């Protein structure tokens, strides 16, 4: 199944730069670490180079009217051609739930 | 490596030749009565102003290593030296000589010494391996501990 | 439209590049197409550092043990280049990492309790019902060792001793509180 090759990935918020085009195969493609690839304009882009987790999101906002709430974040097993930490397939999330106070905790 | 505590202490009798403790009593020595697959009985013995006095311990064999395959300690409810623990960290070749540390605690001071114990009556002139005792001094010598021999001939 | 004309050579030496081919009008449309092209070779990949890992035992050169004593010993940690292929780059930096430590592995010592952790994460992350966790712990007390320099180096404390308090609340070690995390938002996907 071809893949849309591009020749950067933006290590923040991770995203396909500089299209090549549509008809490669992935490993044509990842020949060049460098690249990323897509599986189908527009959805995941996973980076050539060996799988690590990514960064951290930002803390999203934590769901209260004035109380204590609670707030996600996330990271990707984002790469190709291999497993991150903890024998753990490409594109699989981790997630962290902390809890969160905006005010006083009226 | 570990040297086995439970083989070591499987012998008539156990005097302590050198040790840092401070103001050790005179004759200390430990002489088997029976041992147990998870804790050795035993009766340890020493001098205080030319009396012999001797209590009956139970010392439950325990892992200090990493592997957790071979006993080398013993912890010690109630020495009346306040002994809590005793690990063997070495035995001679010939296995006459034992290296111990021996941490006790009494009234809020938890302390540590270490001692080359003999398995069995030491002699008046074959001293113990070399490497056994130049172990035991270069501690004397790294920690400015002042060492003390507990043992006579004259002892019982 | 006159005739396409040749691809050019391909602009890359290893993995994909485009090579464009032109027209000339001898006209509505593109005057230029360009494909991706197929080099066949694979370009180099560097090899980069594995995490360090754990470290060695403490341990002094010709002597046996120094578990509990105030005698530094040292220690040694490694990381291997991964990865490293098609003629890429070896690793820069140093492949070994060596300190100077304290023994304290295994030593039964006298503790004292700590004051409260704080809270832990909520368990499981999206989960059912996810609780969050905090803990008193059995500290141990620590000796007063120096810091100074066995050349002037550093000495850190390592290993797990088995430190010896009074039980609290029918726990010898290890206190735990859990609390449920309130009001959880959903874990939705981003794609
Ligand atoms: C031509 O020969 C190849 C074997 C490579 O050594 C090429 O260098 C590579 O150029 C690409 C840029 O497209 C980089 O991604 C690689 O890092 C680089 O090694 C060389 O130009
Ligand atoms: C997430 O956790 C910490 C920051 O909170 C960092 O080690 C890193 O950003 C990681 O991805
Ligand atoms: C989430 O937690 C705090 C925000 O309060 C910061 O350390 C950072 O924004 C992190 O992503
Ligand atoms: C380009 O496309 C084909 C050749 O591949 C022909 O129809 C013609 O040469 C055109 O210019
Ligand atoms: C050039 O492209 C094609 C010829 O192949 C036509 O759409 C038209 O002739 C245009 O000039
Ligand atoms: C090794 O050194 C530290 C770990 O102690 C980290 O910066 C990282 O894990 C690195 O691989
Ligand atoms: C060894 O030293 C300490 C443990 O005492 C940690 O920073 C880490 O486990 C390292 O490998
Ligand atoms: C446990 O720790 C110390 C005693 O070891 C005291 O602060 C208190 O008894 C606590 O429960
Ligand atoms: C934890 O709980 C409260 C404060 O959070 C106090 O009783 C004390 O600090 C304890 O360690
Ligand atoms: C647990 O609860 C509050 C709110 O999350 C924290 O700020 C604190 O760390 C405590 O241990």
């Amino acid at each position: 199944d071809p893949v849309l090759c591009f020749t950067q990935y933006e290590e923040s918020s991770g995203k396909c730069k500089g299209l090549l085009g549509g008809g490669v195969s992935v490993e044509d493609c990842c020949l060049n670490t460098a690249f990323a690839y897509q599986k189908r304009s527009g959805g995941l882009c996973q980076p050539c180079r060996s799988p690590r987790w990514s960064l951290w999101s930002t803390w999203a906002p934590c769901s209260v009217t004035c109380s204590e709430g609670s707030q996600l974040r996330y990271r990707r097993c984002v790469g190709w051609n291999g497993q991150c930490s903890g024998k753990v397939a490409p594109g699989t999330l981790e997630w962290q739930l902390q809890a969160c106070e905006d005010q006083q905790a009226c | 490596e570990v040297y086995p505590i439970d083989q070591f202490m499987n012998n008539t009798e156990i005097w302590v030749f050198n040790t840092t403790q401070p103001d050790p009593p005179n004759c200390k020595k430990d002489k088997s009565k029976s041992m147990t697959q998870t804790a050795t009985s035993f009766v340890r013995s020493h001098v205080k102003n030319g009396n012999i006095i001797e209590e009956n311990l139970v010392g439950n064999f325990t892992y200090f290593n990493d592997k957790e395959k071979v006993y080398d300690g013993i912890y010690i409810s109630g020495e009346s030296s306040g002994v809590y623990a005793e690990h063997l960290y070495y035995v001679s070749e010939d296995k006459k000589c034992g290296l111990f540390q021996v941490f006790a605690h009494v009234n809020d001071k938890t302390t540590i010494w270490r001692d080359v114990r003999v398995s069995g009556r030491p002699e008046e002139g074959v001293p113990l391996e070399l490497n056994c005792t130049k172990e035991f001094d270069e501690y004397v010598k790294l920690v400015n501990a002042t060492s003390k021999s507990p043992y006579t001939s004259e002892c019982q | 439209w006159g005739p396409w004309g040749p691809v050019s050579p391909c602009p890359v030496t290893c993995g994909l590049g485009q090579t464009m081919e032109q027209r000339t009008c001898n006209c509505a449309g593109d005057a230029t197409r360009t494909h991706i092209c197929n080099t066949a070779v694979p370009c180099p990949v560097d090899g980069e550092w594995d995490s360090w890992g754990e470290w060695s035992p403490c341990i002094r050169r010709n002597m046996k043990s120094i578990s509990c004593q105030e005698i530094p010993g040292q220690q040694s940690r490694g990381r291997t280049c991964r990865g490293r292929k098609f003629d890429g780059h070896r690793c820069a930096g140093q492949q070994q990492d060596i300190r100077h430590c304290y023994s304290i592995q295994h030593c039964p010592l006298k503790g004292s309790w700590s004051e409260w952790s704080t809270w832990g994460l909520c368990m499981p992350p999206c989960g059912p019902n996810p609780t969050r966790a905090r803990q008193r712990l059995c500290t141990p007390l620590l000796p007063k060792y120096p810091p100074t320099v066995s050349g002037e180096k550093n000495v850190t404390f390592w290993g797990r001793p088995l430190p010896r308090c009074e039980e609290l609340q029918g726990q010898k070690l290890v206190v735990e509180e859990k609390r449920p995390c309130l009001h959880v938002p959903a874990c939705k996907d981003p794609e």
